[PDB]
RNA sequence: GGCCAGGUAGCUCAGUCGGUAUGAGCGUCCGCCUGAAAAGCGGAAGGUCGGCGGUUCGAUCCCGCCCCUGG
């Protein structure tokens, strides 16, 4: 879409008008197009060739019957008295074409030596070559025809195809449209190299045709956006005449095939000047030419036999019968040239760049004016380039140029295509650049790309090219002037930054949890976005479910992944898929990545003013218009959770490691996190815990659901956990120990309790009636022998007991220990152990 | 299954009514098999929401309590503090020269 | 991601870009090619001077092989104070560089486009330890921040200037480390992460 | 620039000796009353080359420590004679060893700067100040509760905290059997970076526990962080999208024969095939036979552009068996 | 946008233009074996042949539409 084929020969032509003798080694055009600006692609020689190949001239074939393909036995005239004896599988050719013949004793690129076979039961004396064999260009079907009159017999094949020249392959960048020729980029040489440059364009050049009379009737609808429309006749073209072969081998180099003369001429003028320009068969004209938008559900039918679907903001050609050409696009079938075109209308115009834009994007046709008109074509040159390719069409078709033109250039026409001027202080690129350019620098360099430049004491007034409507403000300026002398010469100097504050409470957190995580066996991993394919069916999950209520995705790498994730399980579940099937069956992954929750039906905020900062009741509107994007953790588990070793076998993973996964972000985290049972897919809802930092729910973790895991295809008994990082307040605790230097008592407790009591409240009542004697409380013990009744368990926690003033007696800590076997009756109904 | 590939040795005149009838048993016992799948599978998600409840709240660090010093921990603060200043730490010996 | 960083409507500048949008078609909702919108959200919160990186996802519709990724990390640099110029960034450039590829780490700026910057510019690197040869290899994008993003932001381009850059996370840990498929960078086997140790 | 490479490999040592059960105290300088007497320490011990303080306060500890240990078992001490008998410290600080008699360096005109040869010499008459880690353990390594009675602390036990720190510094070390007070001969190992010695590990001397007041059993740690060089690796791994191969192999060696000197001659002989290697059974008895071991290593090969027959692994496991014969004299198992 | 070639077991891949993919290598499982393994020998399991429809008594195979990859 962007890209620049050319030449070095035909480049460098351009430039040696104005600097006569000038040429430089490959190698070195890449670095000096690179230093301005100019990314180079690739540089791509032709060639190379040795020994005799050389031009011939197909004297005679004889069809050699009985094989798979047809087969030419033909008699080829290299220039001399001997007539060579060639054998060749192609059919593109016919008696008295030229061609380029590789004889016995020939290399042709990639090391392929040359010599005479026994094929087909006869003598090859050489081959017959192809574009692709020569490294001329891509062709391969057939052989390369020279037209006639390229050489005569015995001419020198490198020299007639010229296979020292070097192509070079540009990606023009969107902001130098003028570059998309080679007037533009020998015009950047010229400025690279201080050189005086001749414009190819110009009146010089050149020079105008006769002006007697209107070409052609036109109506121009002006809110269309075209600038300018120029038409020129050249009558009685030669039918039997073709391109020069200087002219072809030009657009072969530059990515275009040649096919007649009339459109020849159009196409090599474009790549000239950079201004597309199209010929239209006048013959197949009818009445008058007029401009206009499309109507709704108007159609056209383009050069390639295609109909178009148009839309109302389309530009169009039309006459009084159909329609011409999808303005700056593509021409009509109806008036294209073909063999019989006699007489021509050649169309040199300047369109809107966005409606090109939009229109060629539309109907998928980036065509070589399409890409030129909406990077801007300068609109100056339109009856150059008109005159250009008349005079030419005419020397080459045997025509004649009628002296008669249009030019349409708006109401009222305008005879000054120069943008406005620019005021800019004349040491405004030394301070971006922080660089004491010379005297005259900045006035120097402007000058050079094209600008008029007058000085008023100490402010410039620049007023750019009529090619370069990229340069509108000062900052435009300064581009070309420093890349003109080169960003090497930029010093490297540290800015003065002030003092920071470093990373946020948020950021540091991360960093803590991902260590813990790590540290505690867990592989971290990149969730990707894009949610798979039905997850959330896999998962069993109801139509209303939260989680479903998804962002989409308009143009997806894959269509049925278009939703954004609403949780990082899928992801991470995915990634443990992978791992599971290549041989590493015992994984734990974890993840520290933002989900996309929307709170609505996607809406859009309109466009508001760039030219002022938006104020903050906008800033709080584009907000909202947003879904909500919070930090989330999360991690999974399978296989084994310990590995064997000279210890034991291992242990595979359970519920409770994910439950510790919990514990372990939230000692990262410094908040204190409670367990309680919940019913929450896709986990087990038997193996399901629901985390609470306070009274606020903050994720959940445990093992998943069997049928989901068999629906997923899922390692058995694997294991998740999630937390919403935004749920859990920033903690920054200062506590104040004070030791006490007194002995303790230690005690333990047995309590029989209902199997659905959770041991944590067990401890939190044992913990609430102790009081402040209570030092340390941990459970060793959960008994469900046949002393303990049916779905009733029997918990023994060790308790440590010790004051902060005394030592305390055995009956100090049994009354604390009383109290706390009554809390645990009141409040989880426990019993003393008996 | 054995019946359905022992249609590809009959003769093509008999094939079209004898596989008439192998895909009518094939159907009888793939259409009673899918049931039974279905039934089954909803009678495992209907124990698994009745029972296999664990105590959630279990403990299930096996690793002792660690920490590190207060103190440490606030001078690692303090730097951080003066490196996201740009200022850099410097370190000396404890056993010092009186000339320094 | 586009009006307020001077991407032109209609224009190749903005449509050569292709990203994903948000469903509706024409919703002005996208996922982020650029870490570049954080620029203007912090120029409207923060007060100046402003000195800040950003580190994130970004996302653009390239397949995935073994030298792009579709969805990879950017980290973003904008500063914007008073008198600053291309010799700021140039400095901050090479003292990144400096960081994470050696003390044997020079860089090259040569001129580019991007709609927010003029000039704008891209670096390349050049350290001793180089995996493929030692040759300048393209880094990231750079350049001053346009004026009209200035104004966009309620910012005097008189008074304030300020530079800009972005370079990929995913691309730099290849060409220093020499990581031959970036497909194992992303795929999240656990081949890959284990031999880089605990890290902390 | 931020923090050097030492800087943040000691927070990491920290962080992760911390999130490992380890509690970081702060070691006092100076040397308890006799400790290396208790320790039994030879005269020409060069720990017992020690700095002494002309004034201190406590007149029976004049002397400054070579060795962290000596303070954090005195700060373990303190925690189980208080009622925490379970306990896991460490601290990371420098100590002080002097090559020669203090020696003074006089006045230097302070109205201009010391050249860097008097800089140099006042440097040089200064006792050596390198950083040390070091850890100390006692009582349960793992608490009892609902999954069992829990682990008392073993010699494995400080040998996995070297490991610890030598994860946290991107480093490989080596442990090989020594004898080193105050550390059980059969206990103890020497732990090496590639061939720099850079501390020992393991259970304290039962004498040493008996004469300090000990707990039966205290395993303890101490590391030189400055003989151990910082590293900045760049790995480039590729994962293989091809299938592996999983085999098993049983070698007979002698009791002495370290471990891991078997993985590592498996490792050599295996060449590139090899992906993995994990010990997972040690067995003796008379079917091995007497002052010998078998050891049975899980072994996956994959190929980074193939997929592998049987007989591909097998010759890269023969390979790895005639290696471990020719290095440890391994015998396979039959 | 073109006519094509591809999507096949857990991994990497053969093979079929109507009734069995007598699928391979590695992966999983069983027996002999070992204190417990692996190899070896001897054996099983596992694919709804990319998805949805259609044609057909019956579709990996024939038709249509769609998803994903190379020219
Ligand atoms: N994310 C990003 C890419 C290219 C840039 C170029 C110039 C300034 C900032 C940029 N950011
Ligand atoms: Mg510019
Ligand atoms: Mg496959």
């Amino acid at each position: 879409s962007n890209a620049m084929r050319l030449p070095y020969s035909w480049l460098r032509e351009v430039v040696a008008v104005g600097a006569s003798g000038w040429d430089v080694t490959p190698g070195e055009l890449e670095q000096t197009l690179l230093r301005i600006g100019h990314e180079v692609e690739e540089v791509i020689p032709l060639g190379p060739v040795d020994g005799p190949v050389t031009v011939g001239r197909v004297a005679d074939i004889e069809e050699l019957t009985g094989y798979k393909k047809p087969i030419r036995a033909c008699a080829v005239d290299i220039g001399d008295r001997q007539y060579r004896e060639i054998i060749c599988g192609a059919t593109n050719f016919a008696v008295g074409d030229l061609v380029v013949v590789a004889l016995p004793g020939a290399t042709l690129p990639g090391g392929f030596t040359i010599s005479a076979r026994k094929a087909y039961g006869r003598n090859s004396d050489g081959m017959i070559c192809s574009a692709a064999e020569l490294n001329l260009g891509a062709d391969h079907s057939g052989i390369l025809v020279l037209p006639p009159g390229a050489a005569e017999p015995g001419a020198d094949g490198a020299g007639v195809l010229g296979l020292d020249d070097v192509v070079f392959h540009l990606a023009i960048t969107p902001d130098r449209g003028y570059c998309m020729s080679v007037r533009g980029l020998a015009r950047e040489l010229a400025c690279a190299y201080d050189l005086d440059f001749v414009d190819p364009a110009s009146n010089s050049r050149v020079p105008p045709l006769p002006i007697e009379g209107p070409a052609w009737p036109l109506t121009v609808q002006p809110e269309t956006g075209v600038r300018r429309f120029a038409l020129r006749p050249v009558i009685g073209i030669d039918p039997a005449a073709v391109s020069p072969w200087w002219l072809q081998r030009r657009l072969l180099l530059c990515g275009i095939r040649a096919t007649c003369p009339a459109v020849d001429v159009t196409n090599y003028v474009m790549l000239e000047l950079g201004h597309p320009m199209h010929a239209h068969d006048r013959n197949r004209i009818s009445g008058t030419l007029g401009v206009r938008f499309a109507r709704s559900g108007e159609t056209a039918v383009t050069l390639d036999g295609i109909e178009r679907k148009l839309d109302t903001a389309d530009v169009l050609i039309v006459d009084d019968a159909a329609t011409a050409a999808i303005g700056g696009v593509m021409g009509a079938a109806s008036t294209e040239v073909r063999a019989d075109s006699t007489d021509v209308l050649l169309e040199a115009a300047i369109w809107d760049p966005a409606a090109v834009s939009r229109t060629q994007r539309r109907l998928h046709l980036p065509s070589e004016a399409a890409r030129r008109y909406e990077r801007t074509v300068d609109p100056a040159i339109s009856v150059a380039a008109l005159d250009r390719c008349a005079r030419l069409l005419a020397d080459i078709a045997g025509g004649e140029v009628s002296p008669t033109l249009t030019d349409w250039r708006g109401d009222p026409p305008c005879d000054d295509w120069s943008p406005p001027p620019i005021r800019m202080g004349v040491d405004v690129p030394d301070r971006i650049a922080g660089v004491a350019y010379p005297q005259g620098t900045t006035a120097r360099r402007l000058a050079q790309i094209g600008a008029v430049v007058t000085h008023d004491g100490d402010t410039l007034t620049v007023t750019p090219p009529s090619w370069r409507p990229d340069l509108r403000q000062p900052a435009d300026l300064v581009e070309e002037v420093l890349r003109l002398e080169g960003l090497e010469v930029i010093p490297s100097v540290l800015p003065p930054a002030p003092a920071g504050r470093g990373l946020t409470a948020g950021q540091q957190r991360r960093r803590t949890i991902g260590r813990s995580l790590a540290l505690s066996g867990y592989v971290e991993i990149l969730p990707t976005p894009f949610l798979p394919a039905g997850v959330f069916d896999l998962w069993g999950l109801e139509a209303d479910d939260s989680r479903r209520m998804t962002t989409r995705v308009l143009n997806p790498l894959e269509a049925d992944r278009p939703q954004l994730a609403t949780t990082l399980l899928p992801a991470l579940l995915e990634a443990l898929v992978r791992n599971v099937s290549r041989g590493l069956v015992d994984v734990a992954l974890f993840a520290i990545a933002q989900v996309v929750q929307p709170t609505e039906q996607t809406r859009g905020v309109g466009l508001i003013p760039v030219d002022r900062r938006p104020t903050d009741d906008e800033i709080a509107m584009l907000d909202a218009s947003l879904p909500r994007q919070p930090q989330h953790v999360a991690a999974v588990l399978a296989g084994l959770r310990e590995p064997r070793g000279p210890w034991g076998p291992g242990r595979p993973v359970e519920a409770a490691d994910a439950f510790e996964a919990v514990r372990i972000i939230a000692r990262a985290s410094r908040v204190d996190v409670t367990l309680r049972p919940a019913q929450y897919l896709p986990w087990h809802p038997g193996r399901c815990a629901q985390v609470f930092v306070g009274e606020s729910s903050v994720g959940h973790a445990g093992q998943l659901h069997p049928a989901v895991i068999e629906r997923s295809g899922l390692p058995k008994g694997t294991c998740a956990v999630e937390l919403n990082l935004d749920a859990i307040p920033c903690s920054a605790p200062l506590p104040a120990p004070r030791v006490s230097p007194y002995p303790a008592v230690f005690q333990d407790v047995s309590l029989v309790v209902a199997a659905d009591i959770p041991a944590q409240a067990v401890a939190d009542a044992v913990r609430a009636g102790a009081g402040d004697l209570l030092e340390d409380i941990a459970l060793f013990d959960v008994f469900t022998g046949p002393q303990i009744g049916e779905h009733r368990k029997s918990l023994t926690f060790a308790l440590r007991f010790r004051a902060p003033d005394r030592t305390l007696t055995e009956d100090d800590a049994s009354a604390a220990r009383d109290a706390a076997v009554q809390s645990a009756a009141e409040r989880v109904g426990a019993v003393l152990r008996g | 299954a054995l019946a359905r590939q022992a249609l590809a040795v009959l003769p093509k005149e008999q094939r079209a009514e004898a596989g008439k009838r192998v895909n009518a048993a094939r159907n009888a016992a793939q259409r009673s098999y899918d049931e039974r799948l279905a039934t089954l599978r909803a009678e495992r998600d209907a124990a698994v929401l009745v029972a296999e409840g664990i105590d959630v709240t279990l403990p299930s660090t096996r690793v002792p309590a660690g920490a590190r010093h207060p103190i440490i921990m606030l001078a690692e603060h303090v730097a951080d503090t003066f490196i996201a200043m740009g200022w850099e730490l410097a370190e000396g010996p404890e056993v010092e020269t009186e000339q320094f | 991601n586009f009006d307020a960083l001077n991407f032109p409507a209609d224009h190749p500048a903005r449509g050569e870009q292709d990203t994903f949008y948000i469903a509706p078609e024409d919703s002005r909702q996208l996922l982020r090619t650029h870490t570049s919108p954080v620029q203007i959200r912090t120029l409207l919160a923060r007060e100046l001077p402003v000195y800040i990186i950003s580190i994130g996802r970004t996302f653009r519709t390239d397949e995935l092989d073994a030298t792009h990724t579709p969805i990879f990390h950017q980290v973003e640099g904008l500063a914007v104070d008073r008198g600053l110029s291309m010799a700021h960034l140039r400095g901050t450039l090479d003292a990144f560089a400096r960081a994470e590829f050696g003390p044997s780490a020079r860089t090259r700026i040569r001129p580019h486009f991007f709609p927010f910057t003029e000039p704008s510019a891209e670096v390349d690197v050049w350290f001793a330890n180089k995996i493929g040869g030692a040759a300048w290899v393209e880094w990231g994008g750079c350049g001053m921040v346009h004026p009209n993003v200035l104004r966009a932001t309620g910012i005097d381009p008189d008074l304030y200037s300020g530079f800009a850059f972005g370079m990929g996370l995913e691309r730099t840990l290849q060409f220093r480390n020499g990581i031959p498929d970036m497909r194992d960078m992303v795929e999240g086997d656990v081949r890959f992460s284990l031999p880089f140790g605990v890290g902390a």
